[PDB]
């Protein structure tokens, strides 16, 4: 709340309870490398329930 | 011979073959394999 972004994205998608594990910056899986790959060098927050 | 084998042994006695003298195209890799876990460590599965 103390902080000032130029830009914010927010990307929704629903997808099943291991691959929120999956869902991080540099990591595998069918999911990371062929649906949704978050940048390495990734600058923000995941949210899941 | 790897990959199409039909009795990997159990995790108590890891069945350890060697593979030299021959062209490695992992596309044989991908190919017998809906893969789960690729997690390469020294190398990226990309350049091999
Ligand atoms: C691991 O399992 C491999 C596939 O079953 C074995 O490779 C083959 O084994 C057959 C005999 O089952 C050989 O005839 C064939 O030439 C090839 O080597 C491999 O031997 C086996 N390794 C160990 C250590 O069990
Ligand atoms: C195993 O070998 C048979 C031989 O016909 C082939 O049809 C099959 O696709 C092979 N399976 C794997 C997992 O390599």
């Amino acid at each position: 709340n103390d902080l000032c972004f130029t830009n914010v994205y927010a990307d929704s998608f629903v997808i099943k309870g291991n691959e929120v594990s999956q869902i991080a910056p540099g990591q595998t899986g069918n999911i990371a490398d062929y649906n949704y790959k978050l940048p390495d060098d990734f600058t923000g927050c995941v949210i899941a329930w | 011979e790897v990959f199409n084998a039909t009795r990997f042994a159990s995790v108590y006695a890891w069945n350890r073959t060697r593979i030299s003298n021959c062209v490695a195209d992992y596309s044989v890799l991908y190919n017998f394999a809906p893969f789960f876990a690729f997690k390469c460590y020294g190398v990226s599965p990309t350049k091999l």
